[PDB]
């Protein structure tokens, strides 16, 4: 009923060993079997040991007055809106996490750069200044 | 190749501000391309391979777009 | 209610109680006759614990169709959770490009 | 098809074998989980007797494919629901007549 990945009701939950939540037989089987990992926490996992249970695992909160309209209306557009605002905010979050990875990647090259030329002239004075005696 | 910050605390925030990012500045001005930083987000990306299907696209839309006999009885009895 | 095959059809809704289900009198009766077991679970039953209607009365008494209202939560659930997993290890990603 | 305790669709119909109906998961998980019972025959149970059943159901609009509209079923299973109830409350009113 209340899990991580899934947050209804699952036909055959799976559960990971790192992490343990209600999984569907796509996403923890497809998921896992082209990457190893934890599909909820990110953590290395095996298929082989994912766990077994039948309709088990915790619950979570929700406050009084349950209807209908709240429901299907409010919990609609405010999972598909947070949704929606969580898949737009990583999509410009990564994009300007690799602009901005572009220009570091930029400025640790040319910054290597005159780096080396600078620490090549600077070895350079210091031994024309310890030839530069006799 | 061995700098440490601590080495020289004479100069280390104003130390390197304006002439590094000049000189970065000259060879960025001469050439930016992009190799490991693009190549490196664009595998993983954002949301780009999967981009699961139907309410994923028309959420999509959604996030670009912020915008009788028995009816009395039925709406009634269900009130 | 209304699907392919399964042994899902509004005729004679037999459900044996060992593993409740909504099946056919002719499903149920042949796949059963040849061999005592259920089309998924495989779980053990017998002809005779077929009974038709629910409680009473000819015919059948037909549910509503499948509107898969569950089924698109866990399509979704799937999917938007999958999306959220794989823009978590983009995430971290960036998180490292940004160290 | 129609559930006695239930009468939507269900996702994975569940009954203990006491009596021959047609019971759900939820209906015997919160009821049972109250206090263990049967729903149909008032049979004292376990919670080994609400099962899984076997293919659950092949529901095709699974994949919604753009529709994107849980207010359909989520509106639809409510209104039938609430007709139960109305219905339900016109029983009753024709037993009190009729008694």
């Amino acid at each position: 009923l209340i899990c991580s990945i899934s947050n209804e009701v699952p036909e055959h939950p799976c559960v990971s060993p790192v992490s343990n939540h209600v999984y569907e037989r796509r996403l923890i089987e497809k998921y896992i079997a082209e990457n190893g990992t934890d599909p909820i926490n990110n953590q290395p996992l095996s298929e082989e040991q994912l766990i077994d249970i039948k309709v088990a695992h915790p619950i979570r909160p929700k406050p009084p007055s349950a209807t209908s309209i709240p429901a299907i209306l409010k919990a609609l557009q405010d999972e598909w809106d947070a949704v929606m605002l969580h898949s737009f905010t990583l999509r410009q979050q990564l994009q300007t996490t690799r602009q901005e990875l572009s220009h570091a990647l930029y400025q640790h090259d040319a910054a290597c750069r005159v780096i080396a030329r600078l620490t090549k002239e600077v070895t350079a004075a210091r031994e024309a200044l310890a030839t530069l005696k006799p | 190749v061995d700098a440490l910050p601590y080495f020289d605390q004479g100069y280390e925030a104003p130390g390197v501000r304006e002439a590094a990012a000049a000189l970065v500045e000259e060879e960025t001005r001469r050439y930016r391309p992009t190799k490991n930083y693009l190549s490196y987000l664009t595998a993983p990306d954002y949301s780009a391979f999967e981009t699961d299907i139907m309410r994923n696209e028309f959420e999509r839309l959604a996030a670009r777009q912020p915008i009788a006999w028995q009816e009395c009885v039925n709406n009634s009895m269900a009130q």
